[PDB]
């Protein structure tokens, strides 16, 4: 049975910014866990804190260092998937109204 | 595709509402813009409105790069002509005039301007190109051609 | 379709010989400050033969497009069974005989300026130095021929400057697009991402069979479609040949 | 990330990739008669765009070229003095530029739309590259393949009842 | 009718001999075009033995030149075959390159007689 | 405090910059193109800034004989890189493949070259 | 392109004549073929190269890429062996006439550990060995993704059935049917209308 | 760095941001654009009254935070136990954070005049949008149907701006000519819903019997928001203010 076509210009759009999304994704989840390695090195080293504050610090630190690395795929991605996401319910809706 | 079905011709009151409509819409014309009476006139005029608001977006993303820009990369970059790469301070290097640059720091002052104007302006436009939207007047399969007539509107 | 598009690849190994002679003229010009005539010969003989080379290349190229015009060919008579030589006019393109006036103009100037080199070689010779104005002199001919030597490479200018000239006036309403410094602007961005992709991304190998021969004339069929030029059929049945030949 | 990626004209990173050289190749071997309204549209628009690009392209070049040929020259810079051996010896240097800059492929997304579409001018086009044009064909379908883009011209296709017509270079399964 | 472009191969020895043979031994071929090849072939075959032969006698008078008669064997010998070796390689290419310009011309002109080009007509 | 970042200028965007010592502190022994640059730096830039005459003019007697020796460095630099940028891009050509498949269609004029209109070029007479 | 009767069935010829238990006709009678994903699996099936170019070869018969395929491995096996010969002996050769000379190059232990082998000999014996495994290495990393295409297209053909010979198939002369060259044009009538 | 750059100084950041942001969202989410206008508005006038409170609060506790000082006259355990003091300070933040909702939120009933209609003294508006959307809210619980489905699809062109000129053409339509243009005007020209057709309910309830053995309405008709929910209230017959509109509502 038939059944709705997306179009293939935000399909091929949306393949390659999810390929670039899941790369990046990949490349920043390690580079969050080297980022926390390296602020727990450092504060257990150089700065005088309990291990509780060093340790949520490191860990912070990791998780902005990935954010800071996977921005950019992550918001072309979420930008391309609105469009997509407004066209097809614009469209179903246009299709279905009665 | 499919065509529509095709109303049978106007009677003298249609003719006359029509007629109506075509008066109102060409007394609606601004003055002074400047379209001729064609049947892409009312096309042409919604073309040039967007056309305007993308230019009204360009000149404030320049502005705002011309703003920006400079703390950020011209002053910066007007660093590297505090001395020459062997050490020695900036000193004038004629090339056919032995222009006279008594005035403090006139040469090095000069030679700086001279790049950073310049490379302030480009900048300042690839700002504007990177961060403006031409989404509004952009057509890519042309359908905003058709032509529109004064009585439709 | 006859755009007359040459190699670039072609065309660079043949302007090597005139920018070598250049530069070598201008260390000449640069060296005879602090140099003695005698050591500076080597310079000069090397230049002599470089131009000697050219001037035989430009001899050669100048007589294959002076010989174009006498179209020479053999008709075999059948009644007598016999080849005989018979000689005709020409016909094509005029594109082609206005740059056969170029180049005719290019190689007497050449042969101007390896006349030019002559004289100056003698007359240093005969000095016993150098002297900077016929020096320099010496190398601005060959300059100037070396700008010269592009003449025949007009059809990537028109190629690039005849889809600007097409374009049609804004608002005369037939496309209602301008894109001049948006694609500037947007080509920077496209070419540095090609570029870093080319050098740190997935490149495709450029492997392919080198033994097998007519590997690559690919006949229609299913796979291909046959969407292909309507007259391939002969070509199809040639490559059916070849296949069963080798095989 | 441009505020343009609704742009023909513009790319990504991951957009299929295409050189000025491979695309006017290809428009060698395609016929206007056999292409959808649609197609030729499309082919018309990436044309517009190249217009402009191709002639861009030395101009992305030269100053690449103008530090090679400085360097080449020596570390001495004389202005309007070395004029002449500067734009004589990079006469050469800059089609060396132009000629790497061509042959380094660009993502599009009118190239990936052309390419990529699965309709009956993408069918076409894919078709008639795979024939008339195998070498440019074996790289576009290696680069499809790594970028995860599955059409029954493909040389990597593993789902196949026929023999590919190239050779299958070497990647991960 | 061949790929066209860079990333296309070359023409091939076993290709380029196939191509003349069917150029002279076809039958779809026109008299001029052989003819064409038979000239070719006739005309390039001299360059191969003359090129040959000055590269002897080079090699020749270089053995017994100044500096070389006065070199040791294993020196003497592989400088004074240089310029037998140049000719020679000389005198193949230019046979080759004549024979198969030609021949790629009398190619060009089998496949314009019989419309083989898809953008080239009356 | 976007003024103190904005509007208050750096100290060396405005006076005139020093001697970079470093440059100066550890020298290579060789009367090389670096040091001979140096040398002709320091006497360009203290004949500008001084108003010591006779200094100067010795300055100026050095820096001539420092330009000439500069020239000779640099057309040895020249002569060196200009004969390996030839002899590199005569092996890239002698060692690289050059395409010898390119279209050919341009040669062919088959309206041309096998005249068509035949006879009715010559005058007509119809 | 070849007509349905036009066809002979080598490959299905071939397998007919192949013997019970085999492992072509586990593929046709339905088993489905899985290209190894580990590392081991790959370095396994790296040796079995030559013995699925072979049976590809017996079955397709005259199928162009399967000969191309054919060629191209034959002369580079010929090139790298050549190659690495050459190598060697070249390697050989300066060795034996730096020893005599008094020079050794400062490679490899000068005694063996276990042995007491000289430096010299293992020396040789690397330069014998080590151009082989890279010889061999390189060849499989160059036809070892087309081997497993190949070898996944006939798998496919034999789970689906198909024993007809492919597409691109040209058979010798004695199996290509001769063409028709007789023509006889109808006798021409004038048109009716 | 140039990402990161692009961050900074996209003058995106320095524009205000406007209340398109739900909009944008509900469109995304399914909404159509009136659907997603209504929802927008409505969370808006539910959130509104939460940060009225908190801004009072906010204000309050600034200008007279000296009363929890004061009040330790009456209340030393504010003056020697600072976190009873914070606990007071963050029960009278909630405390004005309960009296904004109660004054946007509670349903406050009115009476339906024109005179005060949409000043606020009684949250009608809000109440009755609330009211009827809980009321005749009811997920569609079956499956499109085939019939639904192609109809959708068929729907792809269909204008109100000018009708379709339908062509019977017997070859790819079958039937006679009279019967396909009554379907055809029953499916597109009348307007009917697709799920209106007897042979679509037919079929609607066969493949669902057994959510009815179960005992379980199903709702032919998809629940449709903008059928139920109107800001401006015109659909619920809420007169319009006055002052702010130049017609009148009979009621
Ligand atoms: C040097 C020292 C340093 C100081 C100086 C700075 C450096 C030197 C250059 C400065 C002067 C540049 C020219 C004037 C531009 C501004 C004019 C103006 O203010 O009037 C309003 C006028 C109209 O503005 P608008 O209608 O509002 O358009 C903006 C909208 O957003 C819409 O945007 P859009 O993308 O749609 O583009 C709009 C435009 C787009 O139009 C086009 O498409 C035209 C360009 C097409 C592409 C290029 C083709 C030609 C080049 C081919 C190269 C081939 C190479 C060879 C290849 C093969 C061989 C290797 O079309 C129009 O709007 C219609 C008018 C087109 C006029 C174009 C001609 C302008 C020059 C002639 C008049 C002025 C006198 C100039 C004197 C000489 C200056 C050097 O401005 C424009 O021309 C458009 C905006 C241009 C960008 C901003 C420029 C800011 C100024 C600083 C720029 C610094 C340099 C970096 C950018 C490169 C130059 C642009
Ligand atoms: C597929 C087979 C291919 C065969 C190709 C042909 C060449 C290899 C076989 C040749 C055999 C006949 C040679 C002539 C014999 C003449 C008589 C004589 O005196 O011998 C000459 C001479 C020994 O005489 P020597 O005077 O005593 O000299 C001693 C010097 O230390 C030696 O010093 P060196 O100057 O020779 O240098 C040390 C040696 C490097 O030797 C090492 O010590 C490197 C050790 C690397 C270990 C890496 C991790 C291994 C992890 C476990 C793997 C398990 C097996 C996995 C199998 C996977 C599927 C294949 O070479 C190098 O470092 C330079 C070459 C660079 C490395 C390339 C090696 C490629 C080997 C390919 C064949 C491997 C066959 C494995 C068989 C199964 C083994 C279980 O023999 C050789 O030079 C050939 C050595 C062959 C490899 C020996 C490996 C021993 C360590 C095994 C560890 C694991 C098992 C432990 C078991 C413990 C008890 C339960
Ligand atoms: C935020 C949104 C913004 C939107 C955009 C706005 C843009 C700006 C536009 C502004 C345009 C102006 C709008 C003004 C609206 C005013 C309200 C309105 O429309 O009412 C019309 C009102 C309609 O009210 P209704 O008839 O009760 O109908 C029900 C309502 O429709 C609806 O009733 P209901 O169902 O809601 O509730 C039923 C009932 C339920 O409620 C009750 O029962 C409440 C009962 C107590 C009253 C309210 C609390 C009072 C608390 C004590 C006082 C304040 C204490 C704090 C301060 C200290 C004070 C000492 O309420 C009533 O009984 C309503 C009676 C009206 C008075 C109470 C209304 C609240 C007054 C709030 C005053 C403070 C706010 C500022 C001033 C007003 C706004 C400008 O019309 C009349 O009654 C007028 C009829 C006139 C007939 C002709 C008279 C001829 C003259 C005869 C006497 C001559 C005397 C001469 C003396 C000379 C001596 C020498
Ligand atoms: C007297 C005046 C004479 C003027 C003649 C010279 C005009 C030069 C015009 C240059 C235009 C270049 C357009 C290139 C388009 C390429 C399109 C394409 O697909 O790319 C594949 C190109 C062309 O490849 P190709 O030519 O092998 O293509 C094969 C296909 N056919 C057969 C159709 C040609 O790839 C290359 O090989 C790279 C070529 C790059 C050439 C760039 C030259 C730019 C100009 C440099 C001048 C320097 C002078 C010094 C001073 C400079 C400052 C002023
Ligand atoms: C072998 C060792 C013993 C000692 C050898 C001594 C070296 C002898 C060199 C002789 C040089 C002759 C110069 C001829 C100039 C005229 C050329 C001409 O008109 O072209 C005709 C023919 C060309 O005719 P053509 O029309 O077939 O051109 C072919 C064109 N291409 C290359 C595109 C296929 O010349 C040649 O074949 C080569 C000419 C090269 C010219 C180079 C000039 C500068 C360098 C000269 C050599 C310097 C060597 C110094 C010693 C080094 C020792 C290590
Ligand atoms: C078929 C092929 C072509 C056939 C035609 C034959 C063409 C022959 C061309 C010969 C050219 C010879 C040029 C010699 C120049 C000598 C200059 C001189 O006197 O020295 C001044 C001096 C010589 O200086 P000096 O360096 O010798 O010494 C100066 C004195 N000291 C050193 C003490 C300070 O040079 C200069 O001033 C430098 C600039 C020279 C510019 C020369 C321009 C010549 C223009 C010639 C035009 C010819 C037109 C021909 C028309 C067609 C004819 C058919
Ligand atoms: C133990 C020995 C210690 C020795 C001392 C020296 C130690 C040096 C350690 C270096 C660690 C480097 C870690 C890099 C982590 C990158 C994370 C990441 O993805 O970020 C990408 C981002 C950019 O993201 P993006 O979105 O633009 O793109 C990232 C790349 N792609 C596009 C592929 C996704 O880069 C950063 O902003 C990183 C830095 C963050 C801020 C901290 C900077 C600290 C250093 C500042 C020095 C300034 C000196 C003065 C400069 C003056 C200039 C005029
Ligand atoms: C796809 O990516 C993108 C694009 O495409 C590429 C875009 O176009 C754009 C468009 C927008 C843009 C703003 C363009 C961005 C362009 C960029 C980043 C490239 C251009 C960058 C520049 C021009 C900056 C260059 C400047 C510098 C590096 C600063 C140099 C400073 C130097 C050398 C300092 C030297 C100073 C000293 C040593 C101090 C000396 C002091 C002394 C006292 C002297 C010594 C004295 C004594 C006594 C010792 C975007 C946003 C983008 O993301
Ligand atoms: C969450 C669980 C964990 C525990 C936390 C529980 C939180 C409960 C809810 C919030 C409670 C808020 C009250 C907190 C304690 C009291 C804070 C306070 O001191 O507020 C009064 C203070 C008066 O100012 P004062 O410094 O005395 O100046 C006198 C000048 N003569 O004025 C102020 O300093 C202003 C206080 C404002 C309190 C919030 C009001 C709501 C709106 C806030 C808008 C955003 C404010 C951002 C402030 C950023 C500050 C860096």
């Amino acid at each position: 049975a038939r059944d709705f076509e997306y179009n293939n210009q935000d399909v091929n759009q949306l393949n390659g910014a999810f390929i670039s999304l899941v790369e990046d994704e990949k490349i920043g989840f390690w580079v969050g866990v080297g980022g926390f390695a390296y602020s727990q090195f450092i504060m257990r080293k150089f700065v005088k804190s309990t291990n509780i504050f060093a340790s949520v610090t490191s860990l912070f630190a990791g998780a902005a260092l990935a954010n800071l690395y996977t921005h950019q795929s992550r918001a072309s991605y979420a930008r391309v998937a609105a469009r997509a996401n407004r066209n097809a319910s614009l469209a179903l809706n246009k299709l279905m109204e009665y | 595709g499919f065509e529509t079905v095709v109303p049978a011709p106007p009677t003298r009151d249609d003719e006359l509402r029509m007629i109506k409509a075509t008066e109102e819409q060409f007394l609606q014309q601004p003055r002074y813009k400047l379209y001729m009476n064609e049947a892409h006139r009312i096309a042409k005029m919604n073309h040039g409105d967007r056309h305007n608001n993308i230019r009204a977006h360009f000149w404030s993303n320049f502005a705002l790069g011309l703003l920006i820009t400079g703390p950020i990369f011209i002053i910066p970059f007007g660093k590297a002509f505090r001395n020459l790469r062997s050490g020695v301070p900036y000193y004038f290097r004629p090339k056919y005039v032995f222009t006279q640059k008594n005035q403090y720091n006139q040469d090095r002052n000069w030679g700086a301007m001279k790049k950073q104007i310049p490379l302030w302006l480009g900048l300042s436009t690839a700002y504007a190109y990177w961060f403006t939207d031409f989404s509004i007047n952009d057509d890519e399969w042309l359908e905003k051609g058709k032509v529109i007539y004064p009585h439709q509107t | 379709y006859k755009t007359h598009l040459f190699s670039w690849r072609w065309f660079l190994i043949k302007l090597l010989p005139s920018v070598s002679i250049i530069l070598l003229g201008y260390y000449l010009q640069l060296t005879l400050k602090w140099n003695l005539f005698n050591k500076q010969n080597t310079i000069v003989l090397l230049i002599t033969l470089l131009l000697l080379y050219i001037l035989w290349l430009e001899f050669y190229q100048f007589y294959h497009i002076l010989s174009f015009y006498g179209n020479i060919n053999w008709a075999f008579d059948y009644d007598e069974y016999i080849w005989t030589l018979e000689l005709d006019t020409r016909r094509t393109r005029l594109a082609n005989n206005y740059i056969a006036i170029c180049l005719f103009a290019k190689f007497w100037h050449f042969v101007f300026i390896f006349l030019f080199w002559v004289f100056f070689v003698l007359r240093i010779n005969e000095l016993g130095r150098i002297r900077y104005p016929l020096l320099v002199a010496n190398v601005q001919n060959f300059i100037i021929i070396y700008i010269m030597s592009w003449a025949y490479m007009y059809p990537w200018l028109k190629f690039i400057f005849r889809k600007y000239l097409d374009v049609p006036y804004y608002w005369f309403y037939l496309n209602g697009r301008e894109l001049g410094i948006r694609v500037f602007f947007t080509d920077l961005k496209l070419f540095f991402y090609g570029i870093t992709n080319r050098l740190f991304d997935f490149n495709p190998s450029s492997i392919k069979f080198e033994k097998y021969p007519f590997y690559y004339w690919i006949n229609s069929s299913q796979l291909t479609e046959f969407n292909q030029y309507r007259k391939f059929v002969i070509r199809d049945s040639i490559i059916y040949s070849l296949n069963n030949y080798i095989i | 990330m441009d505020n343009n990626y609704h742009f023909w004209g513009n790319g990504d990173r991951q957009d299929v990739s295409l050189s000025y050289e491979d695309y006017y190749s290809i428009l060698d071997c395609l016929l206007d008669e056999k292409l959808s309204p649609q197609g030729l549209m499309k082919f018309k628009n990436l044309h517009e765009v190249s217009m402009y690009g191709v002639s861009y392209v030395p101009l992305y070049c030269f100053p690449v070229a103008y530090g090679i040929s400085h360097m080449l020259t020596g570390k001495v810079r004389r202005g309007h003095s070395g004029y002449r051996n500067l734009f004589s010896l990079m006469s050469v240097v800059l089609p060396f530029t132009c000629w790497y800059a061509y042959t380094t492929p660009i993502p599009r997304r009118l190239y990936t739309e052309i390419i990529c579409s699965n309709n009956a001018d993408g069918a076409y086009v894919r078709n008639r590259i795979k024939q008339q044009k195998p070498g440019i064909w074996r790289k576009l379908s290696q680069q499809l393949y790594n970028k995860n883009f599955r059409f029954p011209e493909l040389n990597q296709d593993l789902t196949a009842t026929e023999f590919p017509l190239d050779y299958v270079a070497p990647h991960k399964f | 009718m061949e790929p066209f472009g860079t990333d296309e191969r070359n023409w091939t020895h076993e290709e380029k001999d196939i191509i003349t043979r069917f150029l002279k031994y076809d039958k779809h071929v026109n008299l001029k075009t052989a003819e064409m090849v038979y000239s070719a072939e006739v005309e390039s075959a001299y360059f191969g033995k003359a090129g040959a032969l000055a590269g002897g006698v080079i090699s020749a008078l270089f053995f017994n030149f100044p500096i070389v008669r006065n070199l040791p064997i294993i020196r003497r010998s592989v400088i004074g075959v240089l310029p037998f070796l140049y000719c020679y390689t000389w005198g193949k290419n230019t046979q080759e390159e004549l024979r198969w310009l030609k021949t790629f011309a009398a190619y060009q002109r089998f496949v314009v007689y019989h419309g083989q080009h898809c953008k080239l007509w009356v | 405090m976007i003024w103190k970042y904005l509007q208050r200028t750096n100290r060396g965007n405005i006076i005139q910059a020093g001697l970079q010592h470093r440059k100066f502190e550890n020298l290579p022994f060789k009367q090389n193109f670096d040091n001979l640059t140096k040398a002709y730096d320091l006497r360009m830039w203290y004949i500008s800034n001084s108003p010591h005459e006779a200094k100067n003019l010795e300055y100026v007697n050095e820096l001539e004989a420092l330009h000439n020796e500069l020239n000779y460095q640099n057309s040895r630099q020249f002569l060196f890189r200009t004969v390996s940028f030839l002899l590199g891009w005569a092996l890239f050509y002698q060692f690289y493949e050059l395409p010898k498949t390119y279209d050919w269609q341009d040669t062919q004029e088959p309206k041309h070259q096998v005249p068509a209109y035949g006879d009715l070029e010559e005058g007509g007479d119809e | 392109m070849i007509l349905p009767h036009n066809n002979r069935q080598l490959a299905r010829q071939y397998f007919d004549s192949l013997p019970e238990n085999d492992i072509n006709r586990k593929y046709y009678e339905g088993l489905k073929y899985e290209t190894p994903k580990t590392f081991f699996g790959r370095f396994l099936n790296q040796f079995n190269i030559d013995a699925k170019l072979d049976t590809l070869s017996k079955f397709y018969t005259y199928q162009k890429t399967i000969r191309a395929t054919q060629a191209e491995l034959q002369e580079d096996r010929k090139s790298y062996l050549t190659n690495s010969l050459l190598f060697t002996a070249v390697s050989w050769f300066s060795i034996y006439q730096f020893a005599r000379k008094g020079a050794v190059l400062p490679v490899l232990r000068e005694y063996g550990r276990y042995f007491g082998t000289h430096r010299l000999f293992r020396q040789y014996l690397h330069t014998l060995v080590l151009p082989l495994l890279y010889t061999e290495y390189a060849l499989n990393q160059k036809y070892y993704t087309h081997m497993e295409h190949l070898w996944t297209v006939h798998v496919n053909r034999l789970n689906q059935k198909i024993l007809e010979d492919p597409l691109y198939t040209f058979y010798p002369q004695e199996l290509n049917v001769p063409k028709h060259n007789i023509i006889v044009p109808t006798i021409f009538r004038d048109t009716p209308q | 760095v140039y990402h990161l750059f692009e961050r900074i100084c996209n003058p995106d950041n320095f524009k205000l941001s406007g209340e398109a942001a739900r909009v944008r969202t509900l469109i995304a989410a399914g909404f159509s654009k009136e659907e997603a206008e209504q929802v927008a508005w409505l969370q808006n006038h539910q959130v509104n009254g939460k940060i009225l409170g908190l801004f009072t609060g906010g204000f309050a506790l600034y200008c007279c935070n000296n009363y929890f000082h004061y009040f330790e006259r009456y209340f030393p355990r504010l003056r020697y136990q600072p976190f009873t003091k914070f606990l007071a300070q963050a029960a009278t933040v909630y405390f004005f954070f309960k009296i904004g909702d109660y004054y946007f939120t509670s349903r406050r009933y009115g009476s339906n005049d024109a005179r005060m209609n949409g000043l606020m003294y009684s949250n009608t508006y809000y109440s009755t949008n609330k009211e009827a959307l809980i009321q005749n809210f009811e997920p569609l619980n079956r499956k499109f149907t085939e019939e639904e489905v192609e109809q959708f699809l068929r729907n792809e062109g269909r204008s109100q701006e000018e009708k379709r000129n339908w062509i019977y053409n017997p070859h790819i339509h079958g039937s006679t000519e009279g019967e396909w243009k009554a379907d055809i005007h029953e499916k597109f020209d009348s307007g009917k819903a697709p799920w209106e057709r007897e042979h679509v309910k037919a079929k609607i309830l066969e493949t669902n019997k057994a959510k009815i053995d179960a005992g379980e309405e199903i709702q032919l008709k998809p629940f449709k928001t903008l059928n139920h929910l109107d800001k401006t209230g015109l659909l619920h017959r809420l007169h319009p203010f006055i002052w702010t509109n130049n017609w009148t509502l009979l009621g």
